[PDB]
């Protein structure tokens, strides 16, 4: 089987960059290598085949050239809507093989957090658990630091976070993390609070709720 | 029974359809496979009545067709390939 | 339009058996080759092998030959993808694509995938969800929270499809129970509370469960 | 662009229009000279797609044209001659 | 139909020359070769040779190579043959005949003749005849004498054609004047004596004398 | 040169009569032999080709065959128009040749010949010589005598014959004499006689005019 390596694995990169993804073979494969552009939740598209013909219908800011065991694709002008992973894939021998991919993100200016939270809904307390849910709306950059205190005691291990993907239009994330007790010893406490540790905020913001307010 | 006149006219360097073996157009397509393995040509064929001359073309053309192309255990589908007709045929010197 | 429709995912118990399938539209199925890919989640591409449509035979990535078959019924421009023996490690998103049509010479890309259909192997058994309110009180945000189901995927919309702007569902994640829990949020004009209606359309097709939460302040 | 449907029916074994040579088929009339020197005949043509099969006729018959023969200080005169046609072909193995 | 029509025959001095044609009609020319025979009075045939009317190519036999020579005139379907150094040997009826449509194979033996023209060679002068009755009086008989011409041949019809019946031409006698010299004949119902016109209608090509002649009871 | 012999050189044979004719060639002509009928004052005309194809519209009575060096043509029953002359010619090495030709005789029964004698013309005459014409018609066999006589002097060495080729229909022949006499020998007799023998006249037959009668 043919190795394809990609390069860089990943790469932030502001709208209107000239981006560059690497893809080197295992061994020569002369001009028989495609990329792919693929989002979140959708199946791959092809961008360019037999090393540089652009696909029908394809932005022409997307260009790939090499030749032998060294390919590269270019993005002269990266919009918002590039954020993808790439994949190279040969056809110079069967089994076909893909490069690992390219997760490309957009850099944009940093933004702050828009923190919410939210309480146990009654009808799920009446289950036996409750789940508190703190949101930290639209930001960037990524990374980002969500810290539970109940009761002024400040929480660690029952919690869990989800992010959303970068945002196509604006390039933000939004990102949820969750508290989970036992109903039995939440009704036990009463103020409940998530603090927002955000590069974008001047200030760790924090956000919290009365028991039965 | 054919008369003379037509035997002659019909059999006289001209272009006519000539079935082309593909592979034969393109011999280096050694690896694939065609469907059809051969396509209907215009071609100069014919007869000049004279052990001196011979039935060459003297103006070419090209035809597109959808041939369908097979690499086993690569691949299979068909698409464009284009092919070279005649469309002017003359008796000349050998 | 060409257009590759695949169904037959879903859950499967490890050592059991999968038929899927790919249903091709909008051309002559016969006229190009059918492959077939595979995407853990959260992973790379996997090439599983193809099928030629004109012939019927079929070419598999050697890991794949003992335990998969590809077959076609040319009469429903269908091509099928039996699955045996599955584990574990099985489990992802797969694919079908066509192969292009070419000029002057060929090249194996491929051009028109289907939308791929999720097949999870696992032996745990499927459970709905319970979804609860996460109701607010300038602008609000307010949501549902889809509670411990299996397997994935659920979907969310809100006021049935109507309210698209200001939402944002997010990633399940396992939770120690085995089972999956996410959150779909989304943010409305403060002043709409008492006016507009907010439900989310959750909905669950492997326990055929299709919630609808009324979300208000309380 | 010919459509594959064409292309491929077009070329698909069968019986077309050949020139053929008349010392051919009369490779005994070494010492004549016939105008024209080949004849429009119906002859298995085409492909079978098949590397094994092959297309050949399974029904014959015989066509009779007007053929100049001339004989070098002999005589030279017009008259009939008889040719093999082909009117059904078929792929067969080799 | 097919015909050849040849001409340019007659007297001619030895040493002379002559040029002989044949015209053909109802057929292609071109399509079959052209014959050239010869027939001494009272003698066999004798094959001189023959044209391919398509290239134009002669073929002689031996003895004949050196004095004639034949061409054509596609444009007017007509051979030639032209004779040089004329002797008293040369003197024959010249007839051109075209090869016939062969069926399968070719078979060289001639299928159409030209009537045939005299070529006689001698210094003696062309002279017309002069045409006397040879008035009648069951049957009775009647004709005209053709008297002292050179050279041959002198034609003879009755009636312009209508009357062939009991007719008898007699072969021409060379007198001891070195003139020729013939009768023609008759025979007819005497009751038709007083009634019907007869006329000899005598043509000796070679002088240009044609002459019709009544010939009456005297 | 090939030579083709013929025999017999004439015959004559009866209505009904089969005839054969030969032909001898000098050396192997394989079947290249053709055969022709040429009837008195017209061209040959073709009755048989490659030994033995009859020529279309040839009477199926006549028929040919042999092969290498001798060859044969057959009319099975001879019709009173088969008088003519035959001929063989090979087409196997040029130059083409023929045979010298067979003279075919119908014989028949006796007829006696029907005589008329004619006085010169007086337009004649007007230049200074006479000519007197006997005609013997329509009889058979050939031999017939003519004797002139003026007023009863033997006329001897001043008269010629003719003789018609022999009818095609009723197979008989005709005579012509003339005698040639100044105009004033002419002017000096009365009785201007020919007198006929033949086989089919008991006894000789007279016709005769009186100069101016």
């Amino acid at each position: 089987d043919i190795q394809l390596t990609q390069s860089p694995s990943s790469l932030s990169a502001s709208v209107g960059d000239r981006v560059t993804i690497t893809c080197s073979a295992s061994q020569d494969i002369s001009n028989y290598l495609n990329w792919y552009q693929q989002k979140p939740g959708k199946a791959p598209k092809v961008l360019i085949y037999f090393t540089s013909s652009l696909h029908s219908g394809v932005p022409s800011r997307f260009s790939g050239s090499g030749s032998g065991t060294d390919f590269t694709l270019t993005i002269s002008s990266l919009q918002p809507e590039d954020f993808a992973t790439y994949y190279c894939q040969q056809y110079s021998t069967v089994p076909w093989t893909f490069g690992q991919g390219t997760k490309v993100e957009i850099k944009r200016t940093v933004a702050a957090p828009s923190v919410f939270i939210f309480p146990p809904s009654d009808e799920q307390l009446k289950s036996g658990t409750a789940s508190v849910v703190c949101l930290l709306n639209n930001f960037y950059p990524r990374e980002a630091k969500v810290q539970w205190k109940v009761d002024n005691a400040l929480q660690s291990g029952n919690s869990q976070e989800s992010v959303t993907e970068q945002d196509s239009k604006d390039s933000t994330y939004s990102l949820s993390s969750t508290l989970t007790l036992s109903k039995a010893d939440y009704e036990k406490h009463k103020v409940y609070a998530c603090e927002v540790t955000h590069q974008g905020l001047s200030s760790p913001v924090t956000k919290s709720f009365n028991r039965g307010e | 029974v054919v008369k003379f006149m037509d035997v002659y006219q019909r059999s006289y360097c001209h272009p006519i359809e000539t079935l082309v073996d593909i592979f034969q157009e393109y011999p280096d397509e050694i690896e694939y496979i065609f469907k059809p393995s051969c396509v209907p040509l215009m071609r100069c064929g014919g007869c000049c009545n004279d052990e001196g001359l011979e039935c060459v073309p003297t103006e070419e053309s090209n035809i597109t067709m959808q041939i369908m192309r097979i690499k086993p255990h690569q691949g299979q589908h068909i698409g464009e390939m284009s092919f070279l007709q005649h469309n002017k045929c003359e008796c000349r010197p050998k | 339009e060409v257009q590759l429709v695949e169904s037959g995912g879903g859950l499967v118990q490890p050592g059991g058996s999968l038929r899927l399938s790919c249903a091709a539209s909008g051309y002559d199925f016969t006229h190009y080759g059918m492959n077939w890919v595979r995407q853990a989640p959260g992973k790379g591409l996997e090439w599983v092998g193809w099928i030629n449509t004109y012939t019927g035979e079929p070419t598999y990535a050697a890991d794949f030959k003992r335990r998969f078959t590809f077959s076609l019924d040319t009469s429903k421009s269908t091509a099928y993808l039996q699955m045996n023996s599955l584990r574990a490690e099985d489990t992802a998103v797969y694919y079908c694509a066509k192969y292009p049509y070419y000029y002057g010479t060929s090249h194996w890309y491929f051009d028109v995938w289907g939308q791929g259909t999720l097949v999870t192997v696992s032996s745990a058994s499927t459970k709905g969800p319970s979804v609860f309110p996460l109701a607010p009180s300038g602008t609000a945000a307010l949501g549902c929270l889809v509670k411990d189901y299996f397997p994935e995927p659920v979907t969310v919309s809100w006021n049935s499809g109507a309210l698209t702007s200001g939402v944002h569902t997010f990633p399940a994640v396992l939770q120690s129970s085995g089972l999956y829990s996410l959150s779909s949020v989304v943010t409305v004009p403060s002043s709409s509370l008492g006016t507009q209606t907010y439900i989310c359309n959750v909905n669950h097709k492997p326990s055929n469960t299709k919630v609808d939460k009324k979300v208000e302040p309380k």
